[PDB]
């Protein structure tokens, strides 16, 4: 029973490995907070 | 009624010059997974 280290994980660089992969029933990602300026 | 007929065969498969880059497991059984193999060239190499 192992979470994601929320310091760096999970990391941005890493996804899916194929092209046909089958809709996650659960996912992660990260995301910046409104109090970080927006940027391309 | 039919809308898609396909002309199923067997051929005499190769890939000479590539190799995966990518492939979904262990043992070259046919499936679902196996859509994702990835192919890559193989490495240049001049003999002279």
């Amino acid at each position: 029973p192992v979470y994601a280290d929320p310091s760096y994980q999970p990391e941005p660089q890493i996804g899916e490995s194929q092209w046909n992969e089958a809709d996650a029933n659960a996912a992660g990602g990260r995301v910046l907070k409104k109090t970080t300026p927006m940027k391309p | 009624k039919p809308k898609v007929v396909l002309y199923s065969e067997d051929v005499n498969m190769e890939t000479p010059d590539t190799h995966l880059s990518y492939k979904p497991g262990k043992g070259d059984e046919n499936s679902k997974a196996m859509l994702g193999q990835q192919s890559m060239p193989n490495r240049p190499n001049y003999i002279a």
